RNA sequence: GUAUGAGUAGCGAAAGAAGGGUGAGAAUCCCUUCCACCGAAUAUCUAAGGUUUCCUGAGGAAGGCUCGUCCGCUCAGGGUUAGUCGGGACCUAAGCCGAGGCCGAUAGGCGUAGGCGAUGGACAACAGGUAGAGAUUCCUGUACCAGUGCUAAUUGUUUAACCGAUGGGGUGACACAGAAGGAUAGGGAAUCGCACGAAUGGAAAUGUGCGUCCAAGCAGUGAGUGUGAGAAGUAGGCAAAUCCGCUUCUCGCGAAGCAUGAGCUGUGAUGGGGAACGGAAGUUCCUGAUUUCACGCUGUCAAGAAAAGCCUCUAGGAAGAGUAGUACUGCCCGUACCGCAAACCGACACAGGUAGAUGAGGAGAGAAUCCUAAGGUGAGCGAGAGAACUCUCGUUAAGGAACUCGGCAAAAUGACCCCGUAACUUCGGGAGAAGGGGUGCUCUAUUAGGGUGCAAGCCCGAGAGAGCCGCAGUGAAUAGGCCCAGGCGACUGUUUAGCAAAAACACAGGUCUCUGCAAAACCGUAAGGUGACGUAUAGGGGCUGACGCCUGCCCGG
RNA sequence: ACCCAUGUCCAGGAUGAAGGUAAGGUAAUACUUACUGGAGGUCCGAACCCACGCACGUUGAAAAGUGCGGGGAUGAGGUGUG
C-alpha cells in the first residue's frame, strides 16, 4: 500500500530549495510510520533511503462567510536518500 | 486572582466523556445533551 | 533523661525534651521499614471523622514482632532505636538464625543482652512466655488477648501490668489502669516494664511541636455557633447552659459511661478501673 | 428602533525630537541620529494555558478608544524534521478503577488480586552554521546507547563454555540545620594583538577604543570523601543457593586496596569561532560563587516515599556461545509563536494576578539603593494656554498641637564606628534603651599588618599624626522617633476572601471525664474504614489558658 | 477551607543556647575567665506572603485596586503539580 501511504509531494519553495540535497517532501497518511515511508519509497522509486523525517500538522482555520472549519490534518515526511543512489525527479 | 485557572487534564478528568460514562448519572447528562442535540457532548 | 532548655526565647521558656541516652544508633533496619502515609483523621469516604489530627513530620513504620513466635532461639540485642510511631523505644534483635526483628524495649534492657522466648525461658526482662508459665506477682508487658495474635495490651512507655493469680484456663492480670482482667493462659507476654519511663514528664513547650507530632488545634464549643455545637452561642462568654456538658453530637461528655451495657467481655472483667 | 444629556465625561500610570523616505493622504508607518526609561528587569530561557496569533506577499471595509500607508485585523500561500531533549512503548506515590468477593429496596457502596496514574526515580550527543519562518531535531565534524547481520579468530557439547527469574538478597533510598574547605561559572587587572592617535586650553604616550576562545566523548589524572580484609560453620531469607544475614577464629587501621569523585592535562583541533571576503591576539595574576563536590562532614529531634533499574544468588534453560572490526538498523506524541504578557486567568490591546532556571558592573553586607552594561523599550490620541477648584508633590516668616473624637496625616529619627546605658527581670532579657561624639579629601603611604604566589607582582587596608575646603563630609538615594505610666491578652501565630486584626481563636501547660482493644468516639443503611497499622506515660470529649502565689463554703435541687 | 503524596523557594547581615577544650581554682567538687561551638515558632531586613493606617478612586485603570508608610520573612512558613 505504498501508493496509499504516500499521498502527494509537497511542492513549495522550501521543498524545491531542499531537493538539491536529495531530500523529498511527501505528504502522507496520518497513520503511517517513518519506517513504512522508508520502505514504501524504496519500493515505489527504487532509490535507497538513508533517513526519513516526519512532522504532523494541525489543520488551519479558514472561512468563506458564516462558515468556519479546519483544513485537513497533515503529515509531512522528508525523506532523504543515500548519496550513491538515483534521484526522484519532480 | 480568579476562579478559572485552566488545565486540560483536570477539565477532561472531571467533565470528560470517560468520566461521564463511568457514572450512571453522567450517562444521563449525555442522554440529555443528545436529546437537545448538542454539537458537543463534553 | 530530661533536658531543660534555657529560656533563650519564649518558645523555649519552659520547653523540656529528652536527651536520648538509651538510643545507640540512628540508622534503622531498611529490611524492616515500611511506609506510612498521614490520613489526618480522614476516612474510607474522605471525611474528617476524628478531629485534631493532621500534618506532621513523616514517618516510616518499623515492623515490630509482638507475637514472639520464635521459641527457644537466642537473640542478641543489637541496639535501641527511636520509633516515632510509638512512645516507647524499640530494640533490634539479631537471632542466631540470622533473622532480625524489633521488639518493644523494656526498662533495663541493655545492648549486649540475650533474649529468649517460650516455656524454657527464664523470668528476665525481654523474655516472652505464656502466662500459663509465669509466676504470680511478676511485672509484664505486651499482653495478648488471644493466642498467636500478638501482644496487644500494655505496650506504651513506662507501662506495666502485674499478675495476681489463676482461674484454671485463665489468669488474672492487673493492667496499668487498675483493671483486673481474666486473660487466657496460652496467651504470651513479656517480662518487664518499658524503657521510656521519662516520657510523660516532657513539656512540649511550643505550639509548633504538637504540630510536628501531628496534632491540629482543638477549638472549644463555647466559642462555636449553635449550629456547630450545643455549647455554642450566647452574647458573651456564656457558661455551659445545659444540664450537662456535651460533645458535638449530644451525648454527655462528663461522667457518662460509653461502654456498651451488654458486652461479651464483662465476665472476663473482674474489677473495673 | 431613535432620542436626551452632548459634541459632553473619557480616550486606561511612563520622553520625545527632527531629518530623510514611502505614499492619494503622515504627530502616529520605515530608516538614521541625538535624547530619555527598565536593568534580581520593562532582559534571556521555559512550564501550564492559548492554539496559528509565527513568516512572506498584497490590503485598509470593520476592529485598534485618535490616526494609519501599520498590526496580535482581513485575504492567499507557507512554515513546526529528534535512536540521545521532554512524555509513552520503563517504574511507582497520593489517588482512581477494580475479575471474583463482602454489603445493600433497586440503582449501587466497599474492596483483594490486577491495572492505570507524576508533580518523583531510571535512561544514550556535544560544539558550531542556519539572512523569511525549526534546531541538542536539519547540515557540517566528532561521538554515545541498544540491537542485527558479514567477516576474522577463540571456545562448548550433556558430570555440560553461556544465559539466568516470574523467586531471594544488597544498592537504589532520600529529613532539617550549621560550618569549613577544594574546584569551577562569573567578574576584573595588567599583558598581547587590531585600529586610532584626537574637535576646545593640554598630552606620541602612565594616551583612547575594541577584543584578549572553544565543547561532549576518548585516554590519563585527581582536591578529596566514604569504607576494614580473609577463612570456616550456618535453627533464618514461602523451595534453593557458592549471595544476604548471624556467629567463631586469624591478620588489624592516618597504610594500602576498593567504590564514587568535582574538576584538571592532552586529544577532539592541520577544525570551528572571532576584531581587520579573509582572519590577528587568546598569556599571566587577583577576587570568587547562592553552582558543584555534596546531605560529603558535624549536630539535632520533629526521626526523615515506593517500584523499577542496576549487582549478585540459586531455581531453571541450555547447542551453540561471547571477543574484535565492519556495514546496517532504531517506532509513536510534542517541537511554530506568546509565555510579568496586547497572545494565559481577568467580558477590554484592563495600572490586577501568573510556576521555576539564569540574572553582570561601580560604591556596597546585600538580589537593598542610585547610576548603568549586554539586551529590551519609548507604552495606540495629540498641541497649547499655563485660570479657579480637585489630586500628587515641594518649600515657608514668627509661634509650635493653640488643630482635632484623637498629633489622623505630615514632619522629625534613620547608615558604619566609638563612649555609655535605668527601673524592673521568668537572670535569657529590657537594649538599637536612653543620651552623646566621629565620618570628607591630600601627604606621610608599594603603609603598620594581613591574604595569594616559586618569585615577580595582585587584592584587603589599623590606628595615628601633620594639613586643605565647604553652611553642611552615610554631603545624593536607600536604612528606628524616643521616654514615663496604665488596662487587656503571657508569648510567635490565626481570624470575618470584598467594613471589624482585636481584649476574639489557637497555643504550650493544668484539670475533669470516658475508653481493656473487634476500645471509646466518629462517617456510613450495612459492608468497610478513620481512630491506629496505635494500646491507659495511649486515644476521644468538655473546660481553663504561659509562669508565680492560690483556688474557699454548699450535694437541697 | 481543611487535608494527601510529590517537589520547590526564602538576598545579605546580627545575636551567640546546650556542649566541648584549655588556663586559673580545689584535698576533690564547686566556680571564674577565655576560646570553640552553632541553637532559636530569635533579631534586622529585600524577594515571597499578608493587609495596620491614611489618601485617591468610588457611571473605577480595577465588580476590592493604586500610591505613601506597615507586619512576618528557617517556620504553626510560602508556593507549584496532581
Ligand atoms: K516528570
Ligand atoms: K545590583
Ligand atoms: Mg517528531
Ligand atoms: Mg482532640
Ligand atoms: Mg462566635
Ligand atoms: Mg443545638
Ligand atoms: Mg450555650
Ligand atoms: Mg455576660
Ligand atoms: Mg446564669
Ligand atoms: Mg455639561
Ligand atoms: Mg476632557
Ligand atoms: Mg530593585
Ligand atoms: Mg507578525
Ligand atoms: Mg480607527
Ligand atoms: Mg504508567
Ligand atoms: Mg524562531
Ligand atoms: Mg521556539
Ligand atoms: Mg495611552
Ligand atoms: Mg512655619
Ligand atoms: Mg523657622
Ligand atoms: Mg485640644
Ligand atoms: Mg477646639
Ligand atoms: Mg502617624
Ligand atoms: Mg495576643
Ligand atoms: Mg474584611
Ligand atoms: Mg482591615
Ligand atoms: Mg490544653
Ligand atoms: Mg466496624
Ligand atoms: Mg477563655
Ligand atoms: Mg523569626
Ligand atoms: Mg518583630
Ligand atoms: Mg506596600
Ligand atoms: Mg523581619
Ligand atoms: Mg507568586
Ligand atoms: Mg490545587
Amino acid at each position: 500500500d505504498a501508493r496509499d501511504i504516500i499521498k502527494r509531494p509537497v511542492v513549495t519553495e522550501e521543498s524545491t530549495s531542499i531537493l538539491d540535497d536529495k531530500k523529498y517532501t511527501f505528504e502522507v497518511d496520518t497513520r503511517a510510520t517513518k519506517t513504512q515511508v522508508k520502505y514504501a519509497v524504496e519500493e515505489i522509486f527504487d532509490v535507497k533511503v538513508a533517513k526519513v523525517n516526519v512532522m504532523n500538522y494541525k489543520g488551519k482555520l479558514k472561512r468563506m462567510g458564516r462558515y468556519a472549519g479546519y483544513t485537513n490534518k497533515r503529515r509531512k515526511a522528508i525523506v532523504t536518500v543515500t548519496a550513491d543512489s538515483k534521484e526522484i525527479q519532480f | 486572582k480568579r476562579t478559572y485557572q485552566p488545565s486540560k487534564r483536570k477539565r477532561k478528568k472531571v467533565h470528560g466523556f470517560r468520566t461521564r460514562m463511568s457514572t450512571k448519572n453522567g450517562r444521563r447528562v449525555l442522554a440529555s445533551r443528545r436529546r437537545k442535540g448538542r454539537k458537543v457532548l463534553s | 533523661a530530661i533536658k531543660k532548655y534555657k529560656p533563650t526565647t519564649n518558645g523555649r521558656r519552659h520547653m523540656t525534651s529528652s536527651d536520648f541516652a538509651e538510643i545507640t544508633t540512628s540508622t534503622p533496619e531498611k529490611s524492616l521499614l515500611r511506609p506510612l502515609k498521614k490520613k489526618a483523621g480522614r476516612n474510607n469516604q474522605g471525611k474528617l471523622t476524628v478531629r485534631h489530627h493532621g500534618g506532621g513530620h513523616k514517618r516510616q513504620y518499623r515492623v515490630i514482632d509482638f507475637k514472639r513466635n520464635k521459641d527457644g532461639i537466642p537473640g542478641r540485642v543489637a541496639t535501641i532505636e527511636y520509633d516515632p510511631n510509638r512512645s516507647a523505644n524499640i530494640a533490634l534483635i539479631n537471632y542466631a538464625d540470622g533473622e532480625k526483628r524489633y521488639i518493644i524495649a523494656a526498662k533495663g534492657l541493655e545492648v549486649g543482652q540475650t533474649i529468649y522466648s517460650g516455656a524454657e525461658a527464664d523470668i528476665k526482662v525481654g523474655n516472652a512466655l505464656e502466662l500459663k508459665d509465669i509466676p504470680v506477682g511478676t511485672v509484664i508487658h505486651n499482653i495478648e488477648m488471644k493466642p498467636g495474635k500478638g501482644g496487644q495490651l500494655v505496650r506504651s512507655a513506662g507501662t506495666s501490668a502485674q499478675v495476681l493469680g489463676k482461674e484454671g484456663k485463665y489468669v488474672l492480670i492487673r493492667l496499668n489502669s487498675g483493671e483486673v482482667r481474666m486473660i487466657l493462659a496460652t496467651c504470651r507476654a513479656t517480662i518487664g516494664q518499658v524503657g521510656n519511663e521519662q516520657h510523660e514528664l516532657i513539656n512540649i513547650g511550643k505550639a509548633g511541636r504538637s504540630r510536628w507530632m501531628g496534632k491540629r488545634p482543638t477549638v472549644r464549643g463555647s466559642v462555636m455557633n449553635p449550629n456547630d455545637h450545643p455549647h455554642g452561642g450566647g452574647e458573651g462568654k456564656a457558661p455551659i447552659g445545659r444540664k450537662s456538658p456535651m460533645s458535638p453530637w449530644g451525648k454527655p461528655t462528663l461522667g457518662y459511661k460509653t461502654r456498651k451495657k451488654n458486652n461479651n467481655s464483662d465476665k472476663f472483667i473482674v474489677r473495673r478501673r
